[PDB]
């Protein structure tokens, strides 16, 4: 009796988790499928404590893949296989269920009940790729994710859960490959799409904030840090002093204080080996940010090469390499006149601004208020004889 | 015609994929009874809250011929 067999599934269960079993019973009795989904869905959530859930799934819920949301059913294989260190077993169940949906879809049509089976399929494939990243085998990770990405971006309407899985994996992949740019972007998307039904560890969120900070520090094309310093995840790691130097570092960086940063790196540069490598980057990136700011504040935007040299403490030959590279990343637009050694700087990129940097804007705007004060108030007097 | 929709849509997606189907519009200067009924239909082909705006084609009034 899969009812009573189910009751020896209940023998090893914490009886505190038992009261749902009766539900299952009557539900297996009444076969109100939505109610079952509720029941063994939340149950199963808490029965993550129980490997039993496998056979639970593997018995009648295996019978029951016909019933409920495919996101519902697939969540089960997810949390079930989560612990599993047998990867071929995971992939096994995965392509198994897949084949079952190839059947269901083969029979059924769009408005006829097979529409978002595609969704379950996609989600599956996502976690499959995850399994590979766990399996290493890192290439089929890549091609599976990439093949998935098209199918995604053509579908306009898809549940969020899938998307959180997709960026969830891509994050990991780039994290192995150590492409920092791509990692960073994928991350921020992942976070933005994160949902309450996804409960993730505070230790995790701390970590993710850390690796994200590093990425943006070592990222070639990442020059805007306002995203993270104001991003709600940084509030998790903010208070730990073991990391306080880190905010000293980014905070120092977006306000582009050359010397102070240059002090900061001296300590931690010995500490974190990943920082030991890529010191070159950090240096370039500083020179840039410094440049950007010294332009951004300046009333009329032009520079000699000397000015940049002293501001960035860069000998002036490179100064034109520094400017040209500042443009090719999109940070600046403008031109260089060597003959006179000027830099015109058409315009400078809008970038999220912290507190202190605002104040100067307040200033310049007070000036450009005053000029108008005097001009307008000065033009009635003259030509007072002409008004209407 | 939903077949006209799901036939055209993906024929847009082949062009600029980043423009996603949102909602519909009727240029009729004021609402109709079935409006609230059919928006419920468009909830099939989009995700969040299908947006219905009304373009004023007569222009005879003042500006903002749209209303969202």
């Amino acid at each position: 009796e899969i009812d009573t067999i189910l009751s020896t599934l209940r023998m090893e269960a914490d009886p505190s988790l038992h009261p749902l079993f009766e539900q299952f019973e009557k539900f297996y009795e009444e076969k109100l499928w939505f109610q079952l989904s509720e029941s063994l869905t939340k149950f199963f959530d808490d029965a993550k404590s129980t490997p039993l859930r496998l056979r639970l799934y593997d018995n009648f819920v295996s019978k029951f893949y016909d019933k409920i949301n495919q996101l519902s059913v697939v969540k089960y294989l997810l949390a079930s296989l989560k612990d599993s260190k047998d990867f071929d077993e995971s992939l096994k169940y995965l392509d198994d269920l897949k084949a079952q949906f190839q059947e269901l879809d083969s029979k059924k049509q769009r408005n006829n009940g097979s529409k978002d089976h595609g969704d379950g399929i996609l989600l599956i494939d996502s976690e499959i790729a995850r399994t590979y990243l766990l399996k290493n085998d890192l290439v089929k990770a890549r091609d599976l994710l990439d093949d998935l990405e098209k199918t995604l971006d053509k579908k306009d309407s898809i549940p969020l859960r899938i998307t959180n899985s997709f960026y969830s994996t891509n994050s990991q992949y780039f994290k192995f490959k150590n492409d920092f740019n791509s990692f960073y972007y994928t991350s921020l998307l992942y976070l933005s799409t994160l949902e309450p039904s996804t409960s993730i560890t505070l230790a995790e969120r701390q970590q993710l904030a850390y690796d994200l900070s590093i990425s943006a520090l070592l990222g070639d094309k990442i020059y805007n840090f306002g995203e993270l310093l104001h991003h709600p995840i940084m509030e998790t790691i903010v208070n730990d002093s073991n990391y306080d130097w880190l905010f000293q570092l980014l905070n120092a960086l977006t306000v582009g204080d050359f010397d102070k940063f240059d002090s900061l790196i001296k300590v931690q540069i010995s500490k974190i080996p990943i920082l030991a490598q890529h010191e070159s980057f950090l240096r370039q990136k500083i020179c840039l940010m410094t440049l950007i700011e010294t332009v951004f504040v300046k009333n009329i935007r032009m520079l000699s090469f000397e000015d940049i040299s002293k501001a960035t403490h860069l000998p002036k030959d490179n100064v034109e390499h520094l400017v040209m590279r500042a443009i090719s990343l999109g940070l600046l637009k403008g031109s260089i006149d060597q003959v006179n050694e000027l830099v015109t700087i058409s315009w400078v990129q809008p970038r999220i601004i912290s507190g202190d940097q605002i104040t100067k804007m307040k200033d310049r705007l007070v000036e450009w208020n005053d000029q108008v004060e005097k001009l307008g108030k000065k033009m009635e007097a003259r030509g007072q004889s002409i008004w209407v | 015609d939903h077949n006209y929709i799901e036939n055209m849509n993906e024929m847009c997606k082949k062009i600029n994929a980043k423009e996603k189907l949102i909602g519909w519009y009727h240029s009729g200067p004021k609402l109709r009874a079935s409006d609230l009924k059919i928006n419920e239909l468009f909830k099939k082909y989009t995700q969040n809250n299908p947006l219905l705006l009304i373009v004023d084609v007569k222009q005879q009034g003042v500006g903002l011929p749209t209303d969202a």
